[PDB]
């Protein structure tokens, strides 16, 4: 650990410490993860396994690499590539002059890329928000933080504890749901994607009941046409107002066509019926950045 | 790929990388080869009584399968391991497991609780960093058990029924406590289990293995399958806060042990 030599804090979170780093020798600049062990009455703790772990699984352009992992006296560090900034601190820095379309294009495509790998090897992230999507000045975007990821087969069950900030919460989580599926996943790009196009947060609620009102608001308040279960679910209420679905003319104005029906696809009120991230790459939006491959009809 | 037309991900794609998970993850059959002091016996005597405290603390059987497998392949990179040392690499290696896999797990106490003083949490947490750092952190494999789920849904997506899924996993439970088991993939463990209670048809839809694949197993695996035949498979148990719907997916004990020995005798 004695290569290493920190330039600045960039975070901090109940796990640990990120700061950006430079290995003194080579100049590669790091962000590491500090651990403090003796803080920790159970050893590494379970999510600082699961993340190391998953992480070396997990080779992918559009995910953060981990590039190493260091055990010192009573201390545990993650080594990762450094990324320049978040998608949070970007989108704020334009939001007057706005992020031109084919940079939210791009941007939404290579999110689209990431994910999908994640789904392809059965990992849910959890925790899809701006701040956890880090860019580099070449173009690039990457999916960090997989503190809160979970691995499917046997579904990924819903519980009363802090997971993925309320904002980009989807509907089916809000409404009881037992089990979290790849579709929460996509609900929170849908979010992030309309929050790229209008520089401000699609469904900033203040409680869950706030946050569901605002989805309802927005979308319509949800059916059994729409979505096959929906009343039958536990926290679902006849009493709920019902809105009726706005224009997304009104919601994503400077929004194509295209981009309109991507967007409604992503926040499709049925996990069931909701797109895919492998389908969401082959849909007409991306045409001009994908060339489609040819399927072997085997 | 017997996986039908997946919506998340390319049916083939979500399968292929399965297989290739496999490849990268290896196990041996000889491990002991390393440890001359250490019989196969002793590591069947530790499985087992890993098996029951997860029985005790109501430990998914994929905790079970994450210890089986941290254990097996921790001691492939180790040598000249001593029978005291055995009972902290278990416990150890079901530390991390239950981190990983369990919601609210088991206190790090009641770990050190079972071993009956014979091991403390000092000695468990440096344990721990040490099947960790010797695995390089490559703790997200595909168990025995992880496969039989996925063959069990495959079947029923063309959720599935639990009594079956236990008598299938109480066959896999007595032939993992044989080092041997090593020797085959995961994956066609647990298709030549689920063979033994069903036929080379289904085995072959729900987990694309063709015959030729498995035939050495499945004849490795018939004198354990008949131990259980012989006696009769375990019936489903309820489990005190445990959702009935997650009931299969609770780890059991049985007297395996001497079932163990009238196996190896045929
Ligand atoms: C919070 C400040 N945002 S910012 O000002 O826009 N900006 C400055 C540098 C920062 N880069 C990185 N930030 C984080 N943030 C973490 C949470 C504090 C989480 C997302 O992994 N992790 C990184 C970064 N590089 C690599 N990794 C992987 C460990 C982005």
């Amino acid at each position: 650990m004695e290569n290493f030599q920190k330039v600045e804090k960039i975070g901090e979170g109940t796990y640990g410490v990120v700061y950006k780093a430079r290995n003194k020798l080579t100049g590669e600049v790091v962000a590491l993860k500090k651990i403090r062990l003796d803080t920790e009455t159970e050893g590494v703790p379970s999510t600082a396994i699961r993340e190391i772990s998953l992480l070396k699984e997990l080779n992918h352009p559009n995910i953060v690499k981990l590039l190493d992992v260091i055990h010192t006296e009573n201390k545990l560090y993650l080594v990762f590539e450094f990324l320049h900034q978040d998608l949070k601190k970007f989108m704020d820095a334009s939001a007057l002059t706005g992020i031109p379309l084919p940079l939210i294009k791009s941007y939404l495509f290579q999110l689209l890329q990431g994910l999908a790998f994640c789904h392809s090897h059965r990992v849910l992230h959890r925790d899809l928000k701006p701040q956890n999507l880090l860019i580099n000045t070449e173009g690039a975007i990457k999916l960090a933080d997989f503190g809160l990821a979970r691995a499917f087969g046997v579904p990924v069950r819903t519980y009363t504890h802090e997971v993925v900030t309320l904002w980009y919460r989807a509907p089916e989580i809000l409404l009881g749901c037992k089990y979290y599926s790849t579709a929460v996943d996509i609900w929170s790009l849908g979010c992030i994607f309309a929050e790229m196009v209008t520089r401000r947060a699609l469904f900033p609620g203040d409680s869950e009941i706030d946050q569901l009102f605002r989805i309802f608001r927005t979308l319509g308040t949800p059916d059994e046409v729409v979505w096959p279960g929906v009343t039958s679910m536990p926290d679902y209420k006849p009493s709920f107002p019902k809105w009726a679905r706005q224009d997304f003319s009104k919601v994503v104005p400077p929004l194509d066509e295209d981009g309109r029906s991507l967007l409604s696809q992503m926040l499709h009120y049925d996990p069931n019926k909701r797109i895919s991230a492998k389908a969401a790459l082959a849909h007409p939006f991306f045409q001009d950045v994908t060339k489609p491959v040819p399927h072997l009809r085997l | 790929s017997p996986l039908p037309v997946l919506s998340w991900a390319n049916r083939e794609e979500v399968w292929k990388i399965m297989l290739n998970k496999e490849k990268t993850y290896l196990r041996d059959q000889h491990f002991l080869e390393q440890h001359p002091l250490l019989q196969p016996k002793m590591r069947a005597i530790l499985l087992d009584w890993l098996m029951e405290v997860c029985e005790v603390y109501k430990l998914h059987r994929e905790t079970f399968y994450l210890a089986q497998d941290f254990f097996d392949r921790y001691m492939a990179t180790q040598e000249n391991v001593v029978k005291t040392l055995l009972q902290l690499i278990g416990i150890s290696s079901l530390f991390i497991a239950a981190k990983l896999e369990e919601i609210y797990p088991p206190k790090l106490h009641q770990f050190a609780y079972v071993t009956d003083g014979a091991c403390s949490g000092d000695e468990i947490l440096t344990m721990e960093l040490m099947i960790m750092k010797a695995l390089k952190w490559r703790l997200s494999p595909l168990t025995i058990v992880s496969w039989l789920n996925v063959y069990m849904q495959v079947a029923y997506l063309n959720q599935y029924p639990q009594q079956i899924f236990i008598q299938i996993a109480e066959l896999l439970d007595l032939c993992v406590l044989d080092v041997d088991c090593l020797e085959f993939p995961y994956g066609i463990l647990a298709a030549s289990a689920l063979y033994h209670f069903s036929s080379s048809e289904l085995m072959q839809k729900v987990s694309g293995y063709q015959w030729c694949d498995i035939e050495n197993c499945v004849k490795w695996m018939v004198p354990f399958a008949m131990v259980i035949r012989e006696t009769g498979s375990s019936k489903l148990k309820h489990f005190r806060g445990v959702a009935d719907e997650d009931a299969h997916n609770i780890q059991t004990h049985r007297d395996s042990l001497d079932l163990l020995d009238k196996a190896r005798a045929k």
